RNA sequence: CAUUGUUAACCCAACACAGGAGUGCACCAAGGAAAGAUUAAAAGAAGUAAAAGGAACUCGGCAAACACAAACCCCGCCUG
RNA sequence: CCAGCCCUAGAACAGGGCACA
């Protein structure tokens, strides 16, 4: 069986603004990726971009890395790499819809433990290095994008974040061997188990989903 | 007699509430086609444009905002402002409204009949047009007049172009002074009692009492603002939405009176475009669905690279 | 500033907030018709139907099984939620629930107070307020207006 | 595929005899867990 | 950002940037009228005690879409002159440092790495 | 603090008269024509309210006397029937409530 | 087979006061309710979180803080 | 015209909505 995927940025946003906006990005989106073929890729797959600068050597500028986070809200969606370049690690955050952007290739397309693994920062560096001039690495469908169970380390205290916090819902991580019992009992004094059975704060968006996709099929059939 | 309130739900019933919403829906769907060919039963006569002559400005409805990327690399921010309905309610003479300029009285979207008054009402059963939400006064020249109830477009500017809006920013309601007018605050735990945010003193000694221009805290947010010299790029003809670069003054969904650049460097840019206003019935030929700016990067681009 | 907000404070906080109307919503389910403040009533409308859209989602749902066990305190009502409420709501959309002002409590605090009530209840009607006959005066004009729109076509 | 319903006890920490006695029993099976007769004694007349 | 008060690295190979120090090489005053520098701000520094200049490379807030945030804030030791002090660079070097040529011709010529 | 004069009869009248301050009158107000009480237009009668209160009261003390455990709440749905009166095909199979009351008059069979 | 004390939610603080109270028992099998009902303006008190910087504020690193460390002077042996 | 119900409007008072769905 084949599952749909819809890409994150067509979500649109819990606020009240008029669906009509929605739909006009949505069209320019979709005409944007009827000449820019953005593939499928979810929160820890590893990618390379190829930007257009005009003060290189090359008017074509290569960057491979790990997706740290994605978000945003039509054509305005972002995308945060991250690789670690002889000691220093950088980040930089993508534009989905820039014009300047000339190809992007996923060259593994890998799942991990968290949505949002900002904790790349505090992790330890031989998570972050990855060879530039790695092969792509092509897969089966039915393989169903296999989720990366990789716990990680953790450099010492202080972190840049409180990812001991339960707001932040980290499996990724391996606290075991970085924190104490303590510390661990002493984070749970910022839980809040009542946001899960709220019940009201969530975001239901089938039929819009389903309204999208529809959208999307027609434009394709067009 | 004590009379009592009433509202047009309180005598009606089950099978006539229907029957009135759906009396008025297609009542107005019918005048709004009626007045949709105005340039046919009976416009005024079109006069040729004057170097000392403006245009009548619109009303229109702030949707969002949007990314967009010019050919050069960068990148602007543009904001959506939908022509709904743009009518020309009434026309004041000249000398009746200023003694210099004609002035032009034009409506917002619809609305319901079932809270307006009399008079209000009165007019526009007498105009022929559904009520609208916000009137606003446009004051052109006495050359570029037109018939009242004539509608307008969002074609009415052209990709490139200096424009002005106003509207009634976001209210944020009877706000500190830090945060109305910005002044500092006192330092946080170096002793300082019960005056974290305090304006501290207001005036002087010898002048006892306080200057009428005292920055102090009050209403902030909920008043009529204008910016000037904003630069549209994208017009869209199916949909009527305008793109207008920068940031707009007010909430997003709500009415904004769009003119022309009052500003100096654009006075004389109203050569090229239509003068009296947009007038879809007179060229006899449909425009592209969307109207793009000479530097803006379409959404179907070759992917341009630098060379 | 309180722009583009849709929860209202309760309580001695949020959990506060969420206990009380646990407890509301609990004490809904087991009588079928509750009074109480008129922004409390408000505020428990909207989980009330969130509520019955759960229990409609069936009994193996293990997702509306733990939220049943968070809401209802009263472990009773769980199956009463599932067998009873869930399985007469079903053509019903979102036309669960029935609120209305009551007079102002004979207490001295004399706040604003609301009754709630699930339809399909077996409890006596309450005096809703009715519109006015289609023999009215106005109701028999609009309706000699309706057919004769109805002859012009 | 099967209906799995929590227990319909009273709750724990609520001000009702139904709650009073479920932590009657509670301690009642503590006692019973107990494993020597010495600390059985020791819970059971702790109270004063 | 960096400002006044911030403790960033030295990365040109130089003999400030190389001899260990007891005190960390912190900054000075950022020649710009605003107190905040970024990328391509010439500042100054107090290293092992002196007063020295330096050009800053990068920084570790978040900038403009597209650009390289590193996880330290490097910067490259410049002479009064205009001509850096050190050798080679070995961390990379966000390119949109290489818009202003004129400024940075001898400074970028021994960088080797630009992302 | 302190206030400097005694703010004289005058001014204090002008300032506690003021319309502000001052009870408007309510014009919403309407007869009940049922029990011919009264109402707003916008609230339900307190006399059918309170009728309708007092019959709710005794059928959840009829139908809670029944019920000899405070955790036995019923598993199907429930009927009340009055005096006169007998479960007919469509109310077999469900919890039934009997009152020696005869039905009132707003309480419909249904 | 004498006489006396066997109640109580209590005493002292002008009060049904966030205060002062000796001893034996376990931290609940015993006591109570932070909210009169709304809206969520400013300022004020308290708490939680905050990118980049980490004392650059200030007499003073006062308070606070994912730390809760090492040293040098003045005065007093130290506990009190 | 402002009973009532909402608001990106608001201490109270004011202001904008409640017909397309
Ligand atoms: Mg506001
Ligand atoms: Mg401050
Ligand atoms: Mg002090
Ligand atoms: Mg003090
Ligand atoms: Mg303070
Ligand atoms: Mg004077
Ligand atoms: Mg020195
Ligand atoms: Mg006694
Ligand atoms: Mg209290
Ligand atoms: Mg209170
Ligand atoms: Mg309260
Ligand atoms: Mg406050
Ligand atoms: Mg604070
Ligand atoms: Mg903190
Ligand atoms: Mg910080
Ligand atoms: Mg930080
Ligand atoms: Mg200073
Ligand atoms: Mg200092
Ligand atoms: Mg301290
Ligand atoms: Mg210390
Ligand atoms: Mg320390
Ligand atoms: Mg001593
Ligand atoms: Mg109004
Ligand atoms: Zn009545």
């Amino acid at each position: 069986p084949e599952t749909r995927f819809l890409s994150p940025e067509f979500i649109p946003p819990r606020g009240r603004t008029n669906p009509l906006k929605f739909q006009i990005e949505r069209k320019d989106m979709l005409e944007r990726r009827k000449i820019l073929h953005i593939p499928e890729f979810y929160v820890g797959s590893i990618l390379r971009v190829t930007t257009a600068d005009p003060y290189a050597s090359a008017k074509t500028s290569q960057f491979l890395g790990i997706c740290i986070q994605r978000s945003g809200s039509g054509l305005g969606a972002t995308f945060i790499l991250r690789n670690t370049i002889e000691g220093q690690g950088v980040e930089i955050c993508f534009e989905l819809y820039n014009p300047r952007i000339q190809e992007i290739q996923v060259v593994k397309l890998e799942k991990r433990l968290d949505n949002s693994l900002l904790y790349l920062r505090d992790a330890l560096p031989e998570y972050s290095t990855f060879d530039v001039n790695m092969k792509p690495i092509t897969q089966e469908f039915n393989q169903e994008v296999p989720v990366n169970q990789l716990k990680v380390k953790m450099k010492p205290k202080p972190w840049s974040k409180r990812w001991e916090r339960p707001k932040f819902n980290i499996k990724g991580i391996r606290f075991d061997l970085c924190l104490t019992e303590e510390q661990m009992r002493e984070a749970q004094k910022w839980s809040q188990p009542w946001l899960e059975f709220d019940m009201m704060r969530e975001y239901d968006t089938s039929k819009i989903e389903a309204a999208i996709w529809d959208e999307i099929e027609a434009s394709k059939n067009s | 007699h004590g009379k009592s309130v009433t509202w047009w739900d309180e005598h009606l019933s089950e099978e006539n509430v229907p029957f009135v919403k759906q009396l008025v829906s297609d009542e107005n769907k019918a005048q709004l086609a009626s007045k949709l060919c105005p340039l046919k039963d009976e416009p005024w006569p079109i006069h040729p444009w004057e170097p000392g002559s403006s245009r009548v400005g619109l009303i229109a409805l702030k949707l969002g905002m949007m990314p967009l990327w010019t050919k050069d690399g960068q990148k602007h921010v543009v904001t959506l402002l939908q022509v709904q309905d743009c009518h020309v309610l009434k026309y004041t003479p000249k000398e009746n409204h200023n003694g210099r300029m004609a002035a032009l009285t034009v409506g917002g979207k619809t609305v319901s009949h079932f809270h307006k008054s009399a008079s209000i009402l009165e007019f526009y059963q007498e105009l022929g047009l559904p009520p609208k939400q916000k009137v606003k006064i446009f004051n052109v020249t006495e050359n570029a007049v037109i018939k009242p109830g004539t509608p307008l477009y969002a074609a009415h500017f052209r990709p490139g172009q200096y424009v002005d809006v106003t509207a009634k920013t976001i209210g944020k309601g009877f706000q500190g002074v830090m945060r109305r007018w910005g002044f500092k605050g006192q330092p946080a735990t170096h002793g300082q009692t019960k005056t974290h945010r305090r304006p501290g003193a207001i005036s002087t000694g010898d002048v006892a009492r306080v200057w009428p221009g005292t920055k102090m805290p009050g209403q902030l947010g909920n008043i009529d603002r204008t910016a000037f010299g904003l630069k549209v790029w994208r017009i869209n003809t199916k949909h009527n939405i305008i793109y207008v670069n920068g940031s707009v003054p007010g909430h997003k969904n709500c009415l904004v009176k769009i003119k022309d650049s009052k500003l100096p460097a654009y006075k004389d840019f109203c050569k090229n475009l239509p003068f009296p206003t947009y007038f879809p019935d007179g060229d006899e030929e449909a425009l592209p669905e969307d109207l793009y700016d000479e530097n803006v990067c379409q959404p179907g681009a070759p992917s341009i690279t630098f060379t | 500033i309180s722009h583009g907000r849709v929860f209202r404070r309760l309580g001695l906080g949020p959990e506060s907030r969420i206990h009380l109307l646990q407890n509301l919503l609990t004490g809904l389910v087991r009588h079928e018709r509750i009074e109480a403040s008129w922004a409390r009533v408000d505020e428990l409308r909207g989980y009330a139907e969130k509520l019955i859209d759960y229990g409609k989602l069936g009994d193996t749902n293990e997702r509306a099984m733990r939220m049943a066990d968070f809401w209802l305190t009263e472990k009773d009502l769980i199956p009463k939620l599932f067998q009873v409420l869930a399985p007469r709501f079903q053509g019903q959309n979102g036309g669960y629930t029935r609120m209305l002002q009551i007079p102002n409590r004979n207490e001295q605090d004399r706040a604003k107070m609301a009754v709630i009530e699930y339809k399909g209840n077996c409890l006596p009607p309450l005096p809703l307020p009715r519109r006015d006959s289609n023999l009215t005066l106005l109701n028999q004009l609009l309706q000699g207006l309706r057919q004769d729109q109805e002859a012009s076509s | 595929p099967v209906a799995r319903y929590p227990p319909i006890v009273a709750s724990l920490t609520a001000k009702s005899k139904a709650a009073r006695q479920r932590r009657v029993e509670q301690w009642q099976a503590t006692v019973h867990a107990a494993k020597s007769v010495d600390e059985k004694l020791r819970i059971l007349t702790k109270m004063q | 950002a960096i400002q006044k008060m911030t403790r960033v690295r030295v990365v040109d190979n130089s003999a400030l940037g190389t001899t260990p120090y007891h005190r960390p090489p912190r900054c000075i005053h950022v020649y710009n009228k605003t107190g905040v520098g970024k990328v391509g701000d010439r500042i100054l520094l107090a290293i092992r005690g002196q007063k020295k200049k330096a050009l800053i490379v990068g920084h570790r807030m978040p900038g403009p879409r597209m650009t390289p945030r590193f996880d330290s804030n490097n910067v490259v030791l410049l002479e009064d002159n205009g001509n850096p002090v050190g050798t080679r660079i070995k961390t990379p070097i966000p390119s949109s440092l290489r818009q202003r040529e004129g400024e940075f011709s001898k400074v970028l010529a021994i960088a080797q790495n630009f992302v | 603090a302190a206030p400097k004069n005694r703010r004289s009869i005058e001014v204090n009248r002008c300032r506690r008269r003021n319309p502000q301050k001052l009870i408007k009158v309510k014009n919403n107000i309407d007869v009940c024509p049922e029990c011919g009480h009264l109402k707003q237009k916008h609230i339900l009668c307190g006399y059918c309210y309170e009728k309708v209160r007092k019959e709710t009261a005794e059928i959840r003390r009829q139908m809670g006397k029944q019920e000899g455990g405070p955790f036995r709440a019923p598993t199907t749905e429930t009927v009340v029937l009055y005096s006169g009166e007998t479960p007919s095909e469509q109310d077999q199979g469900k919890r039934i409530i009997e009152r020696e009351r005869k039905r009132p008059s707003w309480f419909t069979q249904n």
